[PDB]
DNA sequence: TCGTGCTGAGTGATATCTGCTTTGGGTGGGTGGGTGGGTTGAGGCAAT
DNA sequence: GCAGATATCACTCAGCACGA
């Protein structure tokens, strides 16, 4: 019990920080932010939550991006090698 | 230091939600009663009070997230009649500033007063704002 | 068909890339010990990520790290500019 | 896609809509005033009246210097005089004289800043 | 102590391919058209 | 002629062992 009750708090917390990254309106409610870089150029980002905190906006746009640089991860199964 | 801008436009949000807890923080309803040219209906009880500090202790009492708004108060005072165009013309960022600028007043309220109220609750708890009589039906 | 967009030395050294880190990069940054150690490491990485993204939009903050370490262990002439930035303050 | 050879010209008669909107007089031309009136944004709606092509076209007949019949080609082909006859009010517009809000213009600042952009990478 | 040519591996863009109807029903229409088809029977309620 | 789901081929990159 008393290490379930642990773990129960140790989620809730971790729910609680969760809570802090989502919009209280819907996904479809709109709003565009237009964050502008000291050389004269604005970049868009979308989401309620970007408008308030800067630290949101530049994670959401670094998270946009598609293109993934390669991770090769030649790995030998135990059984491989008995 | 990036400038965080609504798009399509020149309204720094920074001004919004500076402009925004500025007016809830201090907000007395005489100035609807002298906006109105009702001067001589002021009292001294009700219209000498801090409006919707109280109204933010009531919801935490009961333990609600909302927040009816009227946009003729916003019109009353002095740092937000351009937020009442903004909120006008742009709905959906200015809304959610004021949700966001309601939650930190909120919790500025919670930490600065000393309460024991736990700030479990307010932390997960969505806050909303619900404007109404924005105008000409 | 059409060769990949990639971090080459010459994108690196012109006018717009590490010519930009030298002119204004101690002005922009700034630790603070008022502030806290998150907050300043959120300004650095805040300034060099927006610098990344003005220079190479095509890979994400870390991968650009990556390639950065990559093209820096083996391009030359990256070396002999490196190499001659530090010659200079020597000799100052 | 084989061609014919219709006779109609299209260059002449967009010389020859850009000279109506420039020089008929039913008070300055009546159609210019029309246009300064929009560039105020006091109105939305210019509407062409093909007798007054007609007036304009008899006038200039009358004086020798015969013209293309534009109200024939109007009424025969109208979706592509429409074209025509905007860019022609595009070409001609005038610069408003009465103050303009400019601040709540969405596709204002889009564009400024749009023409910023194009600026600083042309130049670049 | 270390530099570089060869290799397997894996995406990116592009080649062929199937499909382009589909469907029973009146808040999908009849300028979408019948060679795409739709063929009740009891029970309740207003009028009288 | 047009959009979508699918599979094919070709090109380029990070690791590896050896020789300098």
């Amino acid at each position: 019990g008393f290490e379930l009750s642990k773990l129960l708090q140790k989620e809730h917390q971790m729910r609680k920080n969760v809570i802090k990254h989502t919009s209280a309106r819907h996904s479809r409610f709109g709003g565009l932010l237009s964050i502008q870089t000291p050389d004269k150029t604005r970049l868009t980002v979308s989401g309620s939550q970007a408008l308030v905190d800067e630290k949101i906006a530049l994670q959401k746009l670094d998270d946009s991006k598609k293109w993934n640089k390669r991770i090769i991860k030649k790995h030998q199964s135990v059984a491989a090698e008995g | 230091e990036p400038l965080r801008i609504i798009w399509g436009t020149n309204v720094s949000i920074q001004e919004c939600t500076t402009n925004f807890r500025n007016f809830l923080m201090s907000f007395k309803y005489k100035f609807r009663k002298i906006l109105d040219e009702r001067e001589e209906f002021i009292n001294n009880t009700t219209d000498e009070e801090l409006y919707y500090i109280k109204q933010l202790n009531e919801m935490r009492e009961l333990g609600t997230s909302n927040l009816n708004l009227d946009a003729r108060n916003l019109l009353a005072y002095k740092q937000t009649e351009d937020l009442y165009h903004q909120l006008l013309n742009y709905p959906q960022e200015v809304i959610s500033i004021m949700d966001q600028t309601i939650k930190d007043c909120m919790v500025s309220l919670i930490v600065d007063n000393n309460l024991d109220y736990d700030l479990d609750e307010i932390e997960t708890k969505f806050y909303k704002v619900r404007p109404y009589n924005v105008g000409s039906c | 068909r059409r060769p990949q967009v990639k971090l080459t030395a010459e994108k690196l050294l012109s006018d717009k890339g590490l010519p930009y880190v030298l002119k204004n990069a101690h002005k922009r940054i700034r630790i603070s010990s008022k502030k806290n150690s998150y907050d300043n490491l959120s300004n650095i990485i805040q300034f060099y990520q927006l610098w990344a993204h003005e220079l190479f939009p095509k890979a994400k903050f870390k991968d650009f790290m990556k390639i950065c370490q990559t093209v820096g262990k083996t391009d030359p002439v990256l070396r002999e500019y490196r190499v001659s930035l530090f010659r200079d303050e020597m000799g100052m | 896609l084989p061609s014919i050879q219709l006779p109609v010209d299209y260059n002449n008669l967009f010389n020859e809509i850009t000279d109506f909107l420039v020089t008929f007089k039913q008070k300055g031309p009546k159609y210019m005033a029309m246009l300064q009136k929009v560039a105020n944004r006091e109105l939305n709606s210019v509407i062409i009246d093909l007798d007054d092509i007609l007036q304009y076209q008899n006038e200039k007949f009358l004086q020798g210097t015969q013209a293309d019949d534009l109200v024939s080609a109007i009424q025969q082909n109208a979706n592509h005089f429409t074209e025509l006859f905007c860019r022609a009010i595009d070409n001609n517009m005038p610069l408003p004289t009465k103050e303009i809000d400019y601040k709540d213009d969405v596709l204002d600042v889009i564009l400024n800043q749009r023409r910023l952009r194009n600026e600083r990478m042309l130049s670049d």
